[PDB]
């Protein structure tokens, strides 16, 4: 219900992944 | 543009000599730096 | 070029006159990079112990010189350009009682067994002489020769090294002398009757000051990711963790320039070199289109009284493209030349011709008295003393009305009037610039179109950097550019082939350094954020990656993560508690492996 | 529980691929550093 | 084309053409590191008091005391961790 | 001052206003150019 090429916002703005993956949180 | 002749730095440097470009660039620097300060401040509030 | 060695933590000098105590000062200056190559000169290089001559070396943004010596065979240096008496040169010589520094128009005569002689006997038009205690006095006799802002700055240090020809220790050079010469110094030569020559480059160093005003250590911020981390934190000790220290970008390898293949030249000749000129109140407006806007012709036609541009630089008109080149041709009194400009107040601005304030263009004035000044004079003149209201920008009133006073005056000027009254021909070129939508462009040599590479490009005046690819966008025949959701240009149409090209930004991301801590090991790993390891490996092989340091990057130490490409760590299938986080489930740690 | 972790290249936002702009930006002092630390602290906090 | 022209001017030309002698004085200012200074009447050195001072063009207010800092003969100024001037060398006595 | 330099020359009066930082013209471009970051003084006296 809720919605590596930097296709969008390639103006020095990046997004870092979380340390724990969705699988680790599920675990 | 924040008062500059153009929002694109490449056009300012392509068209003007350094002494005039510095004025137009400083207008763009002021605008972009204030935009970043606003973004960071609101990210800190949201982070809290 | 007899041999090459590596400088080790050497060539650091005090960059300024400021005393510092127990601080770490991060500074940018011209320094010898750490572990750089230096040329080792095999006495006298090409020359032997006692031979006729030796070659002249380059002086590239300052030179580091060193030589461990007790015999004082090296007794001086010469700095200059041609070194043939046609240009002034600087001679520093030591006679072991005093050092003599002179600048004169010297002639090199191959100036250097069982013989000593005077040197540089031809020394014409001498302008500078200085005398001081000797520079030279196992002893390294280290010197740095820098020539900036007019001054020739000489720094030096002497050290007691018994067991090493090139010591592995660290010391900073102290300023020795700083002379106000003002000489170019493209190249230099050492005068003999063994030595190392390195060259300085712009670099940032973190300098460690002692309790006293002395430098005891330094780190070169661009040598290695660990040094970059140390500079980022301004510490010589780094704790365990992951730090963001710099960004990386892939640089363009080549530049491409694409303009329409138009061979028609713009009629600047007819406009400037006109048989007849417009009257003051009624300027003659023409339009320049579908041509090459070659502006060197204006400089070829005449020396000018003034060539003042407001929205553009006069140098760069041959690089820019224009959408509306208009030319307003007229003759005015010289004293009015300074009044035709944006924002001016006066009789010409208000009653004859007004410019807008948001004016892009150039105003070119040339005294025309040789043709237009006669005792009867040129009767094309029609100045408007009075106009019922102020004139609007670019407005022209051809009709003449008599005020209820005859506003228009037709007077020729005599060659005997002061130049402020004599006629000048003036051409105003109006240049509207609308982001490269048009065919008028200054002369440039077109190149080939290069796709699937990070390149610089100039498309009809649109300047940028990116990767060009075949587009699948459906542009209408009319449309020439594409933009995404954020008004960033992402597509162009090639001006010669009309092909639609997509612009993808060149790879860029953060660089993180994973350090076990400097109290354990100086080995680090580097994470290139948001990039494929293939793209990074290609950028390394092509020498495109912005940071100048390289990680060993051998087989099986390159690992692809969701965070980015990790180079300098071996991925294993044995899980452990997270130590230094990387991201997306992946952590790194310094461990004992295989033994 | 968590917020999107962002990172901003201050120089590339204000002065993207422009040396003249970067040199002018240097006259404003360490603003890019303060913003960089603030966003790094937020990024760490979200994992915490 | 011969770029250089040697023409003398007659006293009958308009003043815009008559010669003027022009001197351009270039003044690099680098925070008082040098011996060239306009005429000023030197005063005595006053220590252990809050005074105004002008040291070779460096202007400020503060309390001057004997220093225990070890400057090299070359060094003339000292600064702390925050690039604030905190030491000078007296231009006449070379005292820190 | 650290670098008092004196450039001595004679020019036409109409060129006196052109020897200044940031000026465009034949004297600035072909005879002598000043830097834009210029500290100093320009003194002119009719020598007729
Ligand atoms: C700083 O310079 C001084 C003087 O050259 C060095 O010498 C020592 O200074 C301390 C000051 O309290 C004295 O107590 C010692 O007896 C001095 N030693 C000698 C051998 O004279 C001092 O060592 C220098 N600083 C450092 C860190 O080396
Ligand atoms: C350095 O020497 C070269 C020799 O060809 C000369 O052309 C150049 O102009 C010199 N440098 C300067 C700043 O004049
Ligand atoms: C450039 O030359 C090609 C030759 O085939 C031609 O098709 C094209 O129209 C030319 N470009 C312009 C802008 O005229
Ligand atoms: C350009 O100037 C020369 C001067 O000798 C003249 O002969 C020529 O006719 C001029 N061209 C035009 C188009 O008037
Ligand atoms: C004015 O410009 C037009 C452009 O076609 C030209 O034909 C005409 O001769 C010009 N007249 C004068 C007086 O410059
Ligand atoms: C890197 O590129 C290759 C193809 O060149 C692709 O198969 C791989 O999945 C890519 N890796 C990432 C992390 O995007």
């Amino acid at each position: 219900k809720v919605t590596l090429i930097c296709a969008q916002k390639f103006n020095g703005l990046t997004v870092l992944p979380p340390l724990l993956t969705d699988e680790m949180i599920a675990q | 543009k924040f008062g500059a002749i153009s929002s694109v730095l490449n056009d300012i440097l392509s068209r003007l000599d350094p002494p005039e470009a510095e004025v137009q660039i400083d207008r763009l620097i002021t605008g972009r730096l204030q935009s970043l300060q606003t973004y960071v401040t609101q990210q800190l509030i949201r982070a809290a | 070029t007899q041999s090459y060695t590596n400088s080790f933590t050497r060539g650091v000098y005090y960059p300024d006159k400021v005393f510092r105590s127990s601080v770490l000062h991060l500074t940018q200056d011209l320094f010898l990079p750490f572990f750089s190559n230096v040329t080792w000169f095999a006495i006298s290089g090409t020359n032997g112990t006692k031979r006729f001559d030796n070659p002249v070396l380059p002086f590239n943004d300052g030179v580091y010189f060193a030589s461990t010596e007790k015999s004082n065979i090296i007794r001086g240096w010469i700095f200059g350009t041609t070194l043939d008496s046609k240009t002034q040169s600087l001679l520093i010589v030591n006679n072991a009682t005093n050092v003599f520094i002179k600048v004169c128009e010297f002639q090199f005569c191959n100036d250097p067994m069982e013989s000593e002689s005077g040197v540089y006997s031809s020394a014409n038009n001498c302008t500078f002489e200085y005398v001081s205690q000797p520079f030279l006095m196992k002893n390294l006799r280290e010197f740095v020769f820098k020539n900036i802002d007019g001054y020739f700055k000489i720094y030096s240090k002497h050290t007691p090294i018994i067991g090493r020809d090139f010591p592995q220790g660290f010391s900073a050079l102290e300023p020795l002398v700083d002379l106000p010469i003002g000489i170019n110094i493209t190249r230099f030569q050492t005068l003999l009757a063994d030595y190392y020559v390195g060259y300085l480059q712009p670099r940032t160093f973190l300098l460690k000051y002692n309790e006293n005003g002395t430098i005891t250590d330094a780190v070169d911020c661009a040598l290695d990711p660990l040094s970059e981390t140390k500079c980022t934190l301004k510490s010589f000790t780094v704790e365990k963790g992951i730090y963001q220290t710099s960004n990386f970008r892939v640089q363009p390898t080549e530049s491409i320039v694409r303009f329409p293949n138009v061979t028609n030249l713009c009629p600047f000749h007819e406009v400037f070199n006109a048989t007849r000129f417009a009257s003051v109140y009624a300027w003659n407006r023409t339009r320049i289109s579908n041509c090459v806007a070659d502006y060197s012709v204006l400089y070829n036609f005449a020396p000018f009284f003034a060539f003042k541009c407001y929205g553009v630089s006069p140098t760069k008109l041959n690089d820019l493209c224009f959408t509306n080149v208009y030319a307003d041709s007229f003759v005015i009194k010289g004293n009015e030349v300074s009044q035709i400009a944006p924002g001016q107040t006066g009789n010409i601005a208000d009653y004859n011709y007004k410019l807008p304030d948001d004016f892009t263009g150039c105003v070119i004035a040339w005294n025309s008295n040789k043709l237009d000044s006669k005792h009867s004079g040129n009767y094309d003149y029609w100045y408007r003393s009075f106009r019922k209201s102020k004139l609007k920008p670019f407005e022209r009133d051809i009709s003449t009305e008599i005020y209820q006073y005859f506003p228009l005056q037709s007077y020729g000027f005599r060659p005997t009037y002061g130049v402020g009254h004599q006629p000048y021909r003036v051409v105003v070129l109006s240049f509207e610039l609308l982001h490269a939508p048009a065919t008028v462009c200054g002369p440039k040599k077109s190149t080939n179109l290069v796709k699937n590479k990070c390149v610089n490009f100039n498309f009809n005046g649109l300047t940028g950097t990116g990767v060009l690819t075949k587009s699948n966008k459906k542009f209408l025949p009319f449309q020439q550019f594409g933009r995404d959701i954020v008004d960033t240009t992402d597509a162009v149409r090639d001006p010669q082939t009309l092909e639609i090209l997509d612009i993808t930004p060149c790879s860029f991301g953060g660089v993180s350094v994973i350090t076990p801590g400097t109290n354990t090991s100086n080995q680090v790993a580097v994470l290139y954020q948001g990039v494929n390891c293939t793209e990074v490996s290609v950028a390394i092989h092509a020498d495109q990656l912005t940071p100048t340091w390289r990680v060993y990057s051998t087989g099986s130490n390159v690992f692809q993560t969701r965070a980015g490409c990790l180079i300098g760590a071996e991925y294993v299938n044995n899980s452990y508690e997270c130590d230094i986080p990387i991201g997306a489930g992946i952590c790194a740690s310094y461990q004992t492996q295989t033994k | 529980v968590s917020m999107t972790k962002t990172s901003v290249d201050c120089t590339m936002y204000i002065c993207g691929d422009s040396t003249e702009c970067s040199n002018l930006l240097l006259q404003y002092g360490s603003f890019c550093t303060q913003l960089k630390r603030a966003l790094t602290g937020i990024a760490v906090e979200q994992d915490k």
